[PDB]
């Protein structure tokens, strides 16, 4: 109890001469509170149930009618040395590892590469589940982006970002903004549920740090009443995620040309939104306008850093795109 | 949700200087954006100046910008309006108001301000 | 919004001339509210994280030091007809199915039974994970039962059940009761998380209906301020669950005599608590005392039925015990 | 959290009958358990009767059981105490109180009742 009061130091989050008692809900206006973020877990559980139903009953028949392999992976040819290496040394050999395996086994590099690819396919999930998951992600991202556009087109701070801080933190919470924030947090918690326990044969890497940071930001911006500037980020970062899933679906459906077109469009949108618009719009309204309108407050030094971190991550992703798109040309 | 009382009104010679004061009896004066309006003989009320709770951002009218300065003191729970190089057109009744917790910053309409006041006459 | 108001009909849940506005929290007393049940999902997620950490870091080294097979199942001998039957017909043949398979394959019943047992072990999880899960369940159940005993030993309604309804529903909510209810709901939600998505190669049968009913009762008793009578049920039904896990651990550790002793003690406690004490204590204070103290209200006709349902389920479990204990003699 | 006013007190002959009334000015009279206490000359206050909010359960003292009947009317926001076969030992000052939302049912102590009243003298 006391440690929670220590963490929520009113001289750290809120600006100068502003206390949490000023943000208490009353009959005049409604302000965001931390207790409103507890519904996110039940809504995430409901979203996970709906996702399971959609994958098992809706996406699977469509994939079957789309000529998607309903069986599992293939069977690698038997080999004692290769099996021992796969179980002990590694599972995804590189060029040097392939050369070493060819030298040790006195076999061609192509045969060893094919055997290891078959073993990886055995360890990897089937195409049907990935197609269903991609379809669910595409539908959810499309709906989220459409709702974000519809909500933001009428807001006053979309065109003038300085309105995000003019009356901060004394800004009432509307139903649409609360629904948007709760939906985003619920989707991220649903992703956490599907990542942590649905299948433990996964990777906890960049996309998990990214998820954790996104949930961190959405929570500590909602509790700090920084909800007018978080909607811009949420709508900006969900614009390109609706095309990668379509590209994956096209790739799985043996549609190479459609996959290439969707992937190049996704690359263009991703680069433009997260390298051209983000640093000149969101970092502009966060680093400079907030400083000159709200003044210096400690929590600022936190939030900006995290945003910069996100930018760095997306820069890394740009690398992983810029080469692949070169192959797509 | 606050009570506003104005002072500093009176009659001064041409090209004079006046300092109108607007005081509030409450602890919530620091959480509202204050504003000053004028009402000349005839026509209707006109917007003069306004500012947010922190006082960092202030915005005036087109015809009064460069001569009027609006400021606030949250320690004393008061707002000040200083006039420089007065003109005969400035003779009017001045009213002190406040944004009603929902109107966006930059509003220049009568309906956006709830807590009005008696006002003071200013004659040049 | 309107449908939620329709569902929470004040003439259905609360007694006559009692409205929800009478149960609003004020400076005089604190009453349970539905909004307090939203923390259950975050606490269940935390419990699931702690369970994963305990299984991977605490229970596994102890099982290794206890000489528990750390490898997977065995390999069944190859057979085309047997594999086709296993993939198509069934996985757990009965006596008639075993006779039919022996007639078709012209093989001994023992060989086919051994092959199908090996195949089932291949499909079944390894002993290590089951041992870790049993250890976690044992620890959690022991702690819950200890806390329940410690809380109930000082309460006034444990010795006289009529105190559960004398001031109902105007009974203040204490910190201990709230903590107990939230802990129980969190544990049940953690079980739901570990059942629904952790492994889909499970069975949704009696224990899932039982879980759903338990969560139903705990929720709709907490929201109805029937918390003085729910603690008795929660403490009664958790007395025997702390011995079955110990019996399973003893069985897995190649300790047959200890397993038999623990299982017979568990059977005695289970029968005594859920067949002798439950109908004469909880059904007594629910069917009769509640009727003569609170009077007739509609929600009563619901709750009792569910309790009876639970009793029936436990009767079924008694059957599954009464034969097995006969083998244990 | 309620105001209690008593009535029906007076002086009656031996083996008489009295009906003491306790009224509350509020809408929360139906959510508290009422009670009646006596105070004889000397000694201290003694418990007489009590009942919960619904009136289904009533409990009296050992020396008064079988002669006193305590009831309530939530429609009229009142409580009644009827006495039969009065005894000279019943001459005392009677007080009306209420359980303080936290005392368990069956309490027979002065400290368990918060909202007291003026009380009425009864003489046999
Ligand atoms: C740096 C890169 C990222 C790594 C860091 C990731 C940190 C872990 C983030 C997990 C998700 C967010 C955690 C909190 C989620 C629940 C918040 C909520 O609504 O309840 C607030 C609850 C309820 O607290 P409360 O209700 O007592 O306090 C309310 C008081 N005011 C209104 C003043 C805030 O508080 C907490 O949980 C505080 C501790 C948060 C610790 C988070 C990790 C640091
Ligand atoms: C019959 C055998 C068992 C099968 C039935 C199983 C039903 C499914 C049970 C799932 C778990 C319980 C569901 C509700 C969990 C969340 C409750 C909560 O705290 O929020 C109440 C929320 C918040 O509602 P609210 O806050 O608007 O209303 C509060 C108003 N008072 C105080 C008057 C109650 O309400 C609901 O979720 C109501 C709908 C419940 C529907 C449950 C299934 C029927
Ligand atoms: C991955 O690249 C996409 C991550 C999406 C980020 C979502 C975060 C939204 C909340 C932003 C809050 C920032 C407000 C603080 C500024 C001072
Ligand atoms: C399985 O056999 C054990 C299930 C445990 C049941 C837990 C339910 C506790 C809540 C009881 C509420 C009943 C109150 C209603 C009585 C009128
Ligand atoms: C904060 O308030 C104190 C006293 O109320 C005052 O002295 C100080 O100038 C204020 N600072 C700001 C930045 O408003
Ligand atoms: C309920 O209240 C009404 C009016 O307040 C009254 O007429 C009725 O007798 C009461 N019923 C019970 C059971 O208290």
């Amino acid at each position: 109890a006391g440690i929670l009061a220590w963490f929520w130091n009113e001289r750290f989050w809120l600006p100068h001469n502003v206390t949490w008692a000023d943000l208490k809900n009353t009959e005049e206006a409604t302000f965001p509170q931390a207790e409103d973020l507890y519904l996110a877990f039940p809504l995430a559980f409901c979203i996970f149930m709906v996702r399971l139903i959609f994958e098992r009953f809706v996406a699977k028949p469509c994939a079957i009618a789309l000529n998607i392999q309903a069986n599992g992976p293939q069977i690698a040819p038997p080999n004692a040395i290769l099996e021992k290496v796969f179980t002990a040394i590694t599972k995804h050999p590189d060029e040097k590892r392939l050369e070493g395996l060819s030298k040790q086994l006195d076999w061609d590099v192509r045969s060893i590469q094919r055997w290891f690819r078959q073993r990886r396919n055995q360890e990897k999930p089937s195409t049907l589940t990935r197609f269903c998951e991609s379809m669910w992600r595409f539908s959810f991202y499309l709906y989220v982006f459409t709702y974000g556009v519809r909500f933001l087109k009428k807001t006053p701070w979309l065109w003038n970002t300085r309105h995000c801080w003019y009356n901060y933190p004394y800004q009432p919470l509307t139903t649409d903004l609360h629904y948007y924030y709760i939906l985003e947090l619920s989707f991220y918690w649903s992703l956490m549920f599907s990542q942590f326990t649905d299948i433990k044969r996964k990777d906890f890497g960049i996309m998990f740090l990214h998820h954790l940071v996104s949930i961190f930001l959405i929570t500590f911006s909602y509790v700090n009443n920084m909800a007018r500037v978080g909607t811009l980020v949420l709508c900006l970062h969900d614009s390109a995620d609706a095309l990668l899933e379509a590209a994956k679906m096209a790739n799985y459906a043996k549609f190479q040309k459609m996959c290439d077109l969707l992937f190049v469009m996704f690359a263009v949108v991703f680069i433009t939104t997260r390298l051209g618009i983000f640093p000149l719009w969101v970092l502009n309204t966060t680093l400079f306008e907030s400083w000159e309108i709200v003044g210096p407050y400690p929590s600022w030094w936190v939030f900006n850093l995290l945003l910069l971190l996100v930018q760095g991550l997306n820069c890394f992703w740009s690398y992983l795109i810029v080469k692949i798109a070169c192959k797509a040309v | 949700q606050v009570q506003l009382v104005e002072s500093g009104g009176g009659l001064v010679q041409a090209e004079g200087s006046l300092r109108l004061s607007c005081a509030a009896s409450g602890r919530t004066f620091r959480t509202y954006g204050m504003g000053w309006f004028r009402q000349a003989p005839g026509k209707e009320r006109e917007f003069v100046a306004a500012l947010n709770w922190s006082g960092s951002s202030t915005y005036y009218a087109d015809s009064v910008k460069g001569r009027f300065t609006i400021s606030r003191d949250n320690a004393k729970n008061t707002a000040y309006l200083q006039m420089n190089s007065l003109k005969p057109e400035d003779t009017a009744v001045y009213y002190c108001a406040a944004l009603r917790r929902k109107a966006e910053y930059g509003s220049r309409s009568i309906a956006d301000f709830d807590s009005w006041s008696k006002g003071t006459p200013v004659t040049v």
